[PDB]
RNA sequence: UAAAUAUAGUUUAAAAACAUCAGAUUGUGAAUCUGACAACAGAGGCUUACGACCCCUUAUUUACC
């Protein structure tokens, strides 16, 4: 069960953060919300109770990190969950021969540094805090879930900053597993795919129905409150470690 | 009403009156003015049931021929849902086309100028001008703009399409196109602008004017232009193409067609082979 | 939830489908086992209660599928979920030149008739049992679990036939996930790797040690309760659909 | 180079296994063809000029591959690489519940047949006689090359029992390759896409040409040719094994 | 054939690019080395001969590309195939609960800039140059060939960073593969395992004998001719496109 | 200005053929099924009607010594 564990949720303002941090409060734990301070989490914070803290900070900033992560010790003590779901997408192709345009480096390297960097910095100082944690029975310290998506297996076309991003998260995900078991944390990606999320929602809307309908089954975009499933399954379950779960409803994306 | 017997005694007179006509099309009847839009109204519908009768007639013999030959009367790769498989394809490349296909413009601010006749006509181009959209290889992002939703173009419209009208992929909306994209980015195509298009440049965004004039309207699109400070152009008909017969106010359907081919690289000999060939003799 | 459900768990009086019938029993469902007349299944579902019954019945024929399902049909009136966990595994090279041994085509036929031809038997077989049923709120109609292995990616050396016969599970996955989508019919594959089954228990003991020392995280073989607890999630979350979940504790088999 | 390398091309007469004769053959090496009789393998290995002989044999039968085997020993008295190009295509839903209609068995178990068992009967018995080969300056003995299909990974509505079979190849290509490696034995494996097999062009041409569209680049169907062209490449190299390569052009096949 | 073609090798000064460039420019073609300034590559452009230039440039800044392109383009007149090479590699845990030491945020960003960013960079920058080429008879612009790792799959402790930039280009192999198809460029990834570069040859006997060991076959460091060979089978067939070629004698790293 | 012409998906000839739209999980004639749309430049007239006949507007192509 979860009652009583400590989650550090990145980005848990919005999105599927905000979701997973809704289950895991509602089923007992505490959640600590760790977004831009403009994301407008210290109201969630406040509307999801006294278990649930907001902590202003920027991923790609191991500073600002650590200072979320002092602000949950000092709250809570412990941290026993982590929760990547922070990220950030651009819809620019590689190179447009029509219209000679070729795709900007800094939104490559903007796309980097939060969805890819800011996940590894998470991992590399939430590890450190979890290192201080006692093995419980099983000999767990702590679990890391870092969000993907199915654009790092296939991706549509003008997805190659995003998918580069999200590529790296699945491909670090196994040597970190393997970097962190013998402390005794567990390492495991998410790979959603079309969810009710304001990264897919910024779509034309007649786009998102299309999207939606070819979803085999169910044939709907996915809901936040089913990505928070699945995370307190894995946390749950001790045997779930560097593997990419895929959660998109076995929908594989032409371009 | 009046009007009921004034077909009735028609018909007597044998005025090439329809045998059974819907309530829905005598008040159509009664708008008409004229003894010669009735005269000709009535024989649009005549003709209507004709193909109608033929085609029934002709159509039940399908079925007949089918079944007597049935009565008379393996390895496989792929199951036969091809036709399934390309609308999933197609609308595949339309999700695109509306994230990076270059923008065309339809514009629905001439629904002013449009009897019932040619505003029916307009929405049957329009539907053959975005079928064609869509099977291309590389289908434009189609804006349907000045649409407005209590407008009889929206209504036809939804009818003609039913359900798959919310399903489109393509972007309608009521506002005007300078609303949309920037004023040096538009221009204006029509058969009366003094400016020949030469090449077809891909950074450019070209407005057609969803209008089927049966009844000449000359210069109706290029005071539109005119009135706001957008750039016109007209196709080099005359240039390559020895026009003998016809009015060089093009299709929609053969409009976008000309376009598409355009936009793939295709040059005019190509691009021009849409123009029904009625109009010209030849090429160079 | 899982109460109500009826669960037609294939090979479960023994390992990991026996482990699934316990979780499901106890969580509310009811389970029918479906294994060999001489596998003891009935002195398992007794144990259960009478919410589980035994169905003896063969994976590789037709025949005894369909009265199995038929029995399943009459006690409870319906089938909910299907649970793919009978197999066997061989254990030979494709040719050792030094002992000029050379594997045996039989022995071939035989795991690829049980593992993967009976995996796909129960699966067409079941899945008119589902066809049935009305659809619920979410438009689901049932959901179908397989057993692949991680021999299916990294095989080793003799587990040509077993990665042959599992290969085609994960191969067949989606495909199947596919067909029956508009059904309302969820197929999904679990690709576990050296689990506390009697087959691994049955291998040396110094052998068994071993591996379970080389799982990074947890250092021990796979708990068939663990396994049963993924089940539950995966019946749980309606967006899981045509994906393999591999449940080995990232261990990646080697020569 | 493949110049005195002798080849038995399994299903040979036609299709890939066809393309792949003509070309080695031309580049100096000898081919074996292996079809059935009713095939017309007897024209094409005379036409292929006195470097290309026509075993008839069934892949599925032990006795029927043992001597075509035995026949390339005599003419030729090595064997140095293999192709297992020899496969069936069956097109069946799993389950039509508008139709009602299951998915046969015996349909499934042909494919199984053909595809997978008779691509691993031929690998066993191959490695036999490539066993008997003195290595050479790399310690090479021969090399086997399977012909896998994307299928495998992603396959469409009713190719459950082709994806399976398919499936199965890819899965125990590299316990193949683990187990033949200290023979000397390189196992390799090749996914094409949509190719120009008589298969695929008997179909009419409005469908074929949706299929040509449907390839990101190039847009058209696979020429046999290029199959040939990345056999020889594999051949030619020493490094690739337990490897699968899709030739498809970046084709993923939508349900 | 590649005779006549102008190539681009990214880090062509040694290692992987210049073996590359060693075969392409003895087959026919010209090769343009884009290295550091400090790796020597003018003298590797000398000993080529007349057909080899060396373009310094830093992949990681577009000013230093675009120069060196600009050069290709004055000496040769265009750009036919552009080999991403150009890479480095670090070793460091991502967190030592022993040494309480974390993974600094530096190295991670500095393997991503040269790994990762720089390759696209030259992927976008480059493209750019086949776009101006003519399509040939098979409508085909140019060939980009991408520098992975086997470590993007199963890396190794100590690999989470080289892991991450790998694994993003085989993420972003695909999404660009669609996003050039209609250009007509392939693109096309190589996952090479243990080669024997000067980075590898530089490591201890006792740790570069053993890892020569672990390949199942050949038994021995990767040769980086091999390497080309790949590189020119990837060039000459036109099938081959958003595919990842793993080339490591079918060797699956531990932990 | 005058004389011949004008098919709003495209041709044919004086009503058809090929296309278009919606629906289809199609067992490989779907090579089909059930629907949608069928206006020979436009308008106004004449006549029991006629696509005839007669004025008017626009447009196209020629001629304007
Ligand atoms: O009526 C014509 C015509 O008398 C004369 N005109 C113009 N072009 C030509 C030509 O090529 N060949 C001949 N024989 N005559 C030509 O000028 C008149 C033009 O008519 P417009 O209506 O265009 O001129 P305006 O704007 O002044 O109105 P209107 O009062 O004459 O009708
Ligand atoms: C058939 S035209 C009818 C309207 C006509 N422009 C008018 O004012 O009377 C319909 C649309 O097709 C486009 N179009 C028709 N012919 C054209 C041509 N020759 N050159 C450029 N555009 C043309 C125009 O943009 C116009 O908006």
């Amino acid at each position: 069960s979860v009652k009583g564990l400590v989650a550090v949720i990145t980005g848990g303002a919005s999105g599927l953060g905000l979701a997973t941090a809704e289950r895991l409060v509602g089923q007992g734990a505490s959640a600590v919300l760790l977004d831009l301070p403009n994301s407008g989490g210290e109201a969630q914070a406040k509307k999801l109770g006294n278990n649930c803290v907001f902590a202003p900070a920027d991923v790609t900033s191991e500073k600002d990190v650590q200072t979320a992560l002092a602000l949950a010790k000092g709250k809570f003590g412990r941290v026993d969950v982590a929760v990547n779901c922070a990220g950030i997408a651009v819809a620019s192709k590689t190179y447009n021969l029509k219209k000679g345009q070729t795709h900007t480096l800094e939104d490559f390297q903007r796309v980097l540094d939060v969805n890819l960097m800011g996940t590894f910095n998470v991992i590399r100082l939430v590890a450190g805090e979890m290192g201080q944690n006692e093995p419980d029975q099983g000999g767990q310290r702590g679990v890391i879930i870092n969000t993907a998506s199915v654009a790092a297996f296939e991706g549509q076309v003008g997805q190659a900053a995003y998918s580069a991003s999200k590529g790296g998260i699945v491909g670090m995900t196994l040597p970190i597993a393997r970097d962190l078991a013998p402390i005794g944390i567990r390492v495991m990606t998410i790979a959603p795919g079309l969810f009710g999320t304001p990264l897919l929602t910024s779509l034309p809307e007649k786009v998102c129905n299309f999207l939606a309908s070819q979803v085999p089954f169910p044939s709907r975009l996915g809901d936040p409150a089913e990505y928070a499933h699945l995370v307190q399954a894995i946390i749950e379950n001790p045997f779930l470690n560097g593997e990419v779960i895929r959660l998109d409803g076995a929908i594989r994306m032409q371009p | 009403a009046a009007t009921r017997e004034f077909i009735e005694m028609w018909r007597l007179l044998g005025r090439e009156v329809p045998e059974h006509i819907t309530e829905e099309e005598l008040k159509t009847l009664m708008e008409c003015v004229s003894n010669t839009a009735k005269k000709k109204y009535l024989k649009y519908l005549y003709t209507k049931e004709k193909v109608k009768k033929a085609r029934q007639i002709k159509k039940e013999m399908k079925a007949a021929a089918r079944e007597e030959a049935k009565n008379i009367k393996k390895n496989f790769l792929f199951l036969r849902l091809w036709d399934r498989n390309m609308d999933i394809a197609m609308g595949w490349k339309g999700a695109q086309a509306m994230q990076f296909g270059q923008p065309l413009v339809f514009d629905m601010a001439y629904e002013n100028y449009m009897k019932r006749k040619e505003l029916q006509n307009t929405v049957s181009q329009l539907l053959e001008s975005e079928g064609w959209n869509r099977r291309n290889v590389d289908p434009f992002h189609i804006y349907f703009c000045n649409l407005k939703i209590d407008g009889a173009l929206h209504r036809e419209l939804v009818k003609r399409y039913q359900e798959k009208w919310d399903k489109l992929l393509l972007t309608s909306t009521e506002k005007s196109h300078v609303d949309l994209f920037p004023k040096d980015s538009i221009i204006y195509l029509t058969a009366d602008s003094p400016n020949v298009m030469t090449t077809f440049r891909h950074d450019k965004v070209y407005v057609i004017g969803s209008f089927v004039d049966k009844s000449m309207q000359p210069g109706t699109s290029l005071a539109k232009a005119k009135r706001l400070n957008l750039a016109t152009e007209c196709l080099p008909l005359d240039k390559y193409l020895q026009w003998e017969i016809g009015n060089k106010n093009l299709t929609l359907d053969q409009m976008i067609r000309i376009l598409l081919c355009l936009k793939n690289n295709g040059n005019w000999q190509e691009a021009l082979q849409f123009v029904p060939k009625r109009k010209h003799t030849g090429f160079l």
